[PDB]
């Protein structure tokens, strides 16, 4: 199949290429894909904008999250909700070393991106 | 320098759209503009920090795509 | 080298782009053959093997006279 | 604004082969600035044959020398000239003084050497 082949080039190349330009950003949605945390819609740019996002595992989710504040992209985002692999809410406080193997994974997250200039405005 | 990562990430840009198309993305008919859409600001992009955060938008729909790529690329 | 093999790499898939987007899909027999040429270009081993291929396969776009301007030649 | 988009990507086509910087493919680009072109691909293998469009009298000084048509970092031989008309021409006859005389552009037919 050459044309598997060639698909396997230029989808290796492309990662040599974004590696080139080395961007915090790009970088970091990689190596998040590459742990299985990938974005479930558009990476949005304007303020408040929603962002979902899946978490694989408890030593993902403590990777990125920390409060209600998730790091991504070279950006913040306040999490609005977080549910389990069935859809059901689940509670931040409930995301613990101790009670993650009772949860239901991968988790989703949904986010809007932070703003940090006149929030009162 | 700067110059120089300008035309590499435009150049990197037509590659992912081809990446995606030759995964079957344009049948996703409303996907496929925004990712063509994507590209072309890229492409029309003034410095390098607009086509940067472009690009963020644009490989996220390839990092979404799960069982599509390798993790062992990434 | 390694980012010289991507680099020509990376080219060749804008080069059949801006053949594509001239058209030359509707010749089918020109266009299997610039198919041809970008995928030993994709799937060569070292630079001058790419380098070979990229000739013939930029040939066929600087052959368009009034395709593309001088301006950018 | 398609016509933005394909003039920015053609644009980035040039600068990343200008990147290269492999002599061949610059040799091709700059005939090609000059409007010597060629009329079928680039064959890579000896003796196989190449035709090119030879706009002018300065291009044509500046590409070939007695018998040989020198071109995307390779030696060609040239086996047969022409003019607009489609009529045989002679090297003999491509000279300063006599080229004004000749219908340009003419078209040039060589074979690869090893």
């Amino acid at each position: 199949d050459k044309r598997a082949k060639v698909t396997s080039a230029m989808q290796t190349m492309l990662f040599t290429m974004l590696r080139k330009l080395d961007n915090d950003a790009l970088n970091n949605i990689i190596n998040n894909a590459r742990d299985g945390c990938v974005p479930l819609n558009i990476i949005p740019l304007t303020t408040a904008a929603k962002l979902m996002v899946v978490i694989p595992d408890y030593n993902t989710y403590k990777n990125t999250c920390d409060g209600t504040t998730f790091t991504y992209a070279s950006a913040l985002w306040e999490i609005q909700q977080v549910v389990d692999a069935d859809s059901k809410i689940v509670q931040l406080s409930e995301i613990s070393m101790d009670n993650s193997p009772n949860l239901a994974w991968p988790l989703i997250v949904t986010a809007l991106r932070a703003n940090s200039a006149v929030k009162l405005q | 320098s700067n110059a120089s990562k300008m035309s590499d990430v435009k150049c990197t840009s037509v590659v992912l759209l081809s990446v995606l198309q030759q995964l079957r993305v344009e049948s996703s008919s409303k996907l496929w503009a925004q990712c063509v859409q994507l590209h072309n600001d890229i492409l029309l992009a003034k410095d390098t920090t607009e086509a940067f955060e472009k690009m963020v938008s644009l490989l996220s729909v390839l990092l979404s795509m799960q069982g599509a790529v390798d993790i062992n690329k990434l």
